[PDB]
């Protein structure tokens, strides 16, 4: 029985470390994801988060008919 | 049989009586004896044989698996989980091991008591006291774990026996 439907001990043991570290890599990855959200959503100094402001583009550099703007 | 080790499972010498008969009577005893002995023990003896005869012409060998010793959860890291993983099994194998010897601690006492009639009060002190000291140790070991016991709240629980020794030697050298 043990030839014909099973393997040895070794293939579950190292099957469960391999599982075992994917999982806990997913679970610190989850972890440091929300504190890096967190911290972009209160500084702002990340590339998320970032709400639009007024493009620079549209501003007239040209004489205004007077001389203080 | 020479199946077993005798160290492990130990029996005393076995000493046994030679007839002394008073009587002239028959013994009927003995006549059953030997009128079981010829019409069962024989055939018995015979098929036995047979079997050990086929068995003998296939003849193949099973063996007893070794596990080394890995780290235990002493110096595993807080966030280690392959040798926290490694650490329990190898704590949860030590766990069944000692259960077997309370195990084999309490047919030595059972057989014991058993085997010595109306004097096992005082014939099976030892075996008393083997299971006493096996018994205490386990249970320092292992009780009180619960239903989802680790080799984490085994530490725990032999980190606070070891506080609360250490606070009972500093106050015994203080008087
Ligand atoms: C000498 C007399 C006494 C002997 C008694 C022996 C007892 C066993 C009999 C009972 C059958 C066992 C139940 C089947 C469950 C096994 C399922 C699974 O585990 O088997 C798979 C294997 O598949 C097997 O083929 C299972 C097939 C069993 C199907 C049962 C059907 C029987 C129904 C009878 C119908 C008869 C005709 C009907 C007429 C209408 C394993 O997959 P695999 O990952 O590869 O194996 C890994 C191990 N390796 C690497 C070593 C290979």
């Amino acid at each position: 029985i043990a030839r014909t439907f099973y393997d040895g001990p070794e293939k579950n043991y190292e099957k469960t470390m391999a599982i075992l570290q994917i999982e806990a890599e997913k679970a610190e990855l989850r972890l440091k994801e929300l504190e890096v959200r967190r911290l972009m959503r209160a500084r702002g100094d990340g590339p998320w988060y970032q709400y639009p402001t007024i493009d620079k583009a549209l501003i007239d550099h040209s004489p205004k008919t007077t001389p203080d703007n | 049989p020479d199946s077993w080790d005798k160290d492990v499972y130990p029996e005393p010498p076995r000493r046994t009586p030679a007839p002394a008969p008073q009587t002239s009577l028959p013994n009927p005893v003995t006549y059953l004896t030997k009128i079981f002995d010829l019409l069962v023990d024989r055939p018995v003896t015979l098929a036995r044989e047979f079997i050990e005869q086929q068995h003998a012409k296939n003849r193949y060998y099973y063996y007893h698996r070794e596990f080394r010793r890995v780290p235990d959860i002493t110096e595993c890291e807080e966030k280690d989980i392959l040798c926290m993983f490694e650490a329990e099994m190898q704590w949860r194998r030590d766990y069944k091991v000692d259960q077997e010897i309370v195990n084999i601690i309490q047919e030595r006492l059972k057989a014991c008591q058993q085997r010595e009639g109306e004097s096992y009060r005082q014939n099976c002190a030892k075996e008393l006291e083997q299971f006493t000291q096996v018994s205490k140790a386990f249970q320092d070991r292992y009780s009180d774990l619960g239903a989802h016991y680790s080799a984490r709240k085994c530490l725990a629980k032999q980190k606070q026996r070891m506080l609360a020794e250490r606070k009972a030697a500093k106050e015994a050298a203080a008087a």
